[PDB]
């Protein structure tokens, strides 16, 4: 309640920082060890669990280095030496994150991780990505880094172990910039690779390292997706575009799921109202120059058509307006078109004498 | 909505309470009566749509007094005042009050005898019927974005 | 062929459906300047901008406008709204919807009545940008 | 175009479904009936050209009720509401919907008895017939230019 | 649903009930300035204030306005009043009241009559602030 | 970012003169006039200037509600002593990004208006002044 | 060739000041005033002139959205140091033949407006300046 009148002056030196962490970027790591079991968030270096082994310390320290800014937060999950990955994955479903990597792993477990990521992205429509060692997956949510025998310091780090540094570097990059041609100071040397083989390897869709210009740098920022459908775009291979799109998709959830799920009748008028709300949200993002102008939001005609054909509806002799007016039970189909600017990666200069 | 039968019943009940002479709705009974009978009918109804779901109604209600015995015109002039005293501002029909916009009265001779004709108009807004489909609440919202 | 009748008109204002609406109207007026070019008798014009104008007319069922803007107008901050108009005549083939954004109202009518007359309220407004849904 | 016979048939069918009393179109049958018969007719049609190929039509449709037996005026007032319940906004004739602009009703006495007269107007645009010559597509175009 | 009819209207002026009143009307008109922003075709507006305007119409039953303001107008001091308007139609669900404050009248009508015509007086006025009672 | 509502309006300003708030204020204006001399440098066609100082000027216009301006300086001026005042102007528009406040110091007035009236016209008094210093308080 | 639509409109311009885009800009103007001396040559009635140099002048007018002009020079002017800025103006009308861009260098301002407001009037700030050099970029 009321106390005696108080005058207190506080002196604090809030100047103890360098290479400040970005607001965005969350990395989740799952590990096998005998101690410190459970989730142990790591905000910075000073708060590191002491009971961990040397290998886990090395992996965490590798993951603690960014490109320009350090990652916002680290969620380290520790599992016992003999355990299945399903329990850790189900526990991580509750938590939210951007990237997931596991330094020590086997061939069979990578299949489970890839399957989980695909199911989460498609069935549940939650946009997360994982960085994996040698997976040949054909999905935009999978990143495979396929160079071996990286010499950081005096140790021949394995590819799976260096996926941690890859994930940290990816998380550290700001939104405006990309991860192409970024130099790694720590790395010393790479096993020999000819230029044409590296070009073909990255064309297949891979994350690699090459020695070009002054020092070692990442060849390209492509994804694992290697084939393009009519609906899918060529811009979906770039990591930066996918990251921005997933940020936007996660942000629109506070508009969609918070209010329009379970609280509003599913009628075409309410669909139009929701479309207007989404467009008005996109205008603000356009005004901040995050995306390009002229972004349109409208009803997904083809998916609605497919769902209507799934049930007992004769799609013939129906007006397009009649198709759009149809009540699709308790599900809503929407489609948006937005554009994201890529970074400068190719230059063609012609000089006339 | 509001039914015309209820309005007619309400007016007939008011006249029954306030007057001792009989009230009839049809011509044959007033013809067969011995004298001094009333007559109540709804003259006309006009419906105009002012909004999507509502109409505007103007109803003209006619009250007639036909005194058969001789030298009852003074009774007609007495009855005019008592009729005037009742229908001043509004009437209540089925827990709803309807305004009375204007009153009109005329004394004219019909066939061989003079009669009194008392009329007034009611104005109110009323809603047409419609059938509305029921939808269940939104549960799953799919949004896929591309180029 | 039939021409759409205005009886089948619905209006959404600020995300709420306006049950009583007599008419709705929105227009864009262009700004032009006369330019005379040497050697030509006919005079040409250059388009330099546009203005959005419109109005609503609704019966005085409730005090909607006051609850919308009254206190904020006194405080000194002017609010902006979004209105949606839908015109769907069953006789005609299709429907039409328009979204009008950045609406600002010209005036406020506290009270207006007369003996023997049902109350009506009309409020003009000015807008900047529009978006089109379900184009015929 | 749209035929008046179809409109009359549609209205007669609606009345047949919703009412038990007989429906007649000619005066002789309603005269010969024993009591409580309907009467349906098209009162007037006005055609005005609004465009080169289209006309504007206003059709007034009349429904009559003539209760012959004594003490059926209350039945007339009951039937008024049931008639009102059907013709609110529009009717569907040959997969086309026609608006109902306004409704009108009046109770007047004809000959020796009172009758109920229920009317409403339909408004729609309709196209006149024309014969169009068929031409073949252009195949050869000759253009000669000189002084 | 019914729309309130103006027959059920009452007015209180300066704390006295006005028995004879044909109509009452009060409105707030906003002040806006056109602003053109570089790079945009549409023109926007900035709100700068408002004005209060209204009028009354009442039968010439008595000499109310003179007893109100006549001598003070000559003396050189202008009085201000408060008016209350109430609209309560029994058919409608609820009533509505408004308090209009700081009223100043535009003119005074000493006498006006014509052969075969009942006298009517209408007096416009301007107000500054309003307060709301019994919102619907 | 830029929008019509963000533009500040003059109705929302206020002015403190000598520590007392002035309510009957119509407009307030302050400005600083720099002094620059033309300098021609050999080999260059474009002339260039050198900055040497500044001069401060302004004015206040207010409704003639009361005889405020007389009580400040009327008796002091005749005796031969000139007073110096301090004025603070605050512009706080709810729509704009906050408010800006400025203090103008060492104000000396240019003239005194004993009387000014005309039949059928409301009264107003405008007084120009000159200053030397200023502070920034809560600038946007 | 010549048509009404080809005329450039001022609504489509934009201005960068010191590398930061200014969105609340109303008008921008720059000009060069040549210096010419009259010379009378024997035997000819018509007088002829000799060109000696030029002087650059201009001004910027902008809505009073924020206190941008103070933060640039307010504290530096009092201390005795004068800053120099660079402005870029781009005029891009879709109907006209492309766009023209010009950089105006060595800009020095003439005055600073501490405060200017009046009741019922929107605020505006105009600042004149002088320059020495310029570049042509994407001239039509």
């Amino acid at each position: 309640a009321i106390g005696l009148p108080s005058i207190n002056i506080s002196f604090k030196e809030l100047a103890t920082t360098v290479k400040e962490r970005s607001a965005r970027g969350i990395i989740a790591m799952v590990l096998k060890d005998a101690k410190a079991l459970g989730l142990n968030e790591i905000h910075e270096k000073e708060d590191i669990p002491v009971d961990l082994s040397a290998e886990n310390k090395e992996y965490i320290n590798l993951a603690l280095m960014g490109n320009v800014n350090t990652p916002n937060k680290l969620l380290v999950y520790v599992i016992e030496g003999e355990a299945d990955i399903q329990t850790a994955l189900d526990f991580l479903e509750t938590k939210e994150f951007n990237y997931l990597c596991m330094p020590k792993a086997v061939e069979a477990d990578k299949t489970a991780i890839k399957n989980w990521i695909i199911k989460l992205r498609d069935i549940d429509k939650v946009k997360v990505k994982a960085v994996l060692g040698k997976v040949v997956g054909n999905h935009e949510g999978i990143i495979n880094f396929t160079t071996e025998d990286v010499l950081v310091g005096e140790k021949k780090y394995s590819v799976d172990e260096f996926t941690s540094r890859v994930a940290g570097l990816i998380a550290g990059t700001p939104l405006s910039q990309s991860v192409t041609y970024t130099k790694l100071s720590d790395v010393v040397d790479i096993p020999k690779m000819t230029k044409v083989d590296a070009e073909s390897r990255v064309n297949k869709g891979e994350l690699i390292l090459i020695k070009e210009a002054g020092a070692i740098r990442i060849a390209r920022g492509v994804n694992s997706l290697t084939e393009l459908t009519a609906e899918k775009g060529e811009m979906f291979q770039k990591i930066k575009i996918v990251d921005t799109l997933d940020i936007i998709h996660s942000d629109i959830r506070k508009v969609i799921i918070d209010d329009y799920i379970g609280k509003v009748t599913n009628s075409y008028d309410n669909k139009c109202l929701l479309i207007v709300a989404i467009k008005s949200y996109l205008e603000e993002l356009e005004k901040s120059a995050l995306i390009e102008s002229d972004s349109t939001v409208e009803i997904d005609f083809e998916a609605q058509k497919s769902y209507l054909k799934s049930k007992g509806v004769d799609l013939s002799y129906m007006t397009l307006q009649e198709i759009k007016e149809a009540n699709t039970g308790s599900k809503v189909f929407l489609k948006a078109k937005i554009k994201v600017l890529d970074a400068m990666e190719d230059i063609d200069l012609s000089i006339e004498i | 909505m509001l039914k015309y039968k209820e309005i007619l019943e309400t007016i007939i009940e008011i006249l029954k309470k306030n007057f001792t002479e009989s009230i009839f709705i049809d011509d044959e009974s007033v013809q067969g009566s011995e004298g001094s009978c009333f007559f109540v009918s709804i003259l006309s109804v006009i419906c105009t749509p002012v909004m999507l779901n509502t109409n505007n109604k103007d109803i003209v209600i006619s009250i007639k007094y036909l005194p058969k015995p001789q030298s009852k015109s003074i009774r007609m002039y007495e009855i005019s005042d008592e009729l005037n005293k009742l229908f001043n501002r509004n009437i209540k029909v089925t827990d709803r009050k309807l305004n009375i916009t204007k009153l009109e009265q005329s004394i004219k001779k019909e066939e061989s005898i003079y009669v009194l004709n008392f009329t007034f108009t009611l104005n109110y807004l009323d809603s047409v019927y419609e059938e509305d489909v029921v939808y269940e609440n939104m549960k799953e919202i799919n949004l896929n974005l591309g180029e | 062929r039939n021409v759409m009748s205005g009886t089948w008109g619905e209006l959404w204002l600020d995300g709420n459906k306006v049950a009583e609406v007599k008419k709705f109207q929105a227009k864009m007026e262009f700004t032009k300047e006369d330019i005379i070019i040497a050697g030509q008798m006919g005079t040409d014009t250059k388009y330099m901008g546009y203005k959005g104008k419109g109005s609503i007319t609704l019966y005085h069922v409730s005090s909607r406008m006051h609850k919308l803007i009254g206190e904020k107008i006194k405080r000194g901050s002017e609010p902006r709204f979004v209105a949606i108009s839908k015109l769907n005549d069953p006789d005609s083939y299709g429907a039409e919807r328009i979204a009008v954004k950045n609406i600002a109202f010209d005036d406020l009518t506290l009270a207006d009545w007369e003996v023997g007359v049902k109350g009506e309220i009309e409020a003009p407004f000015t807008f900047t940008e529009y978006d089109f849904l379900d184009i015929i």
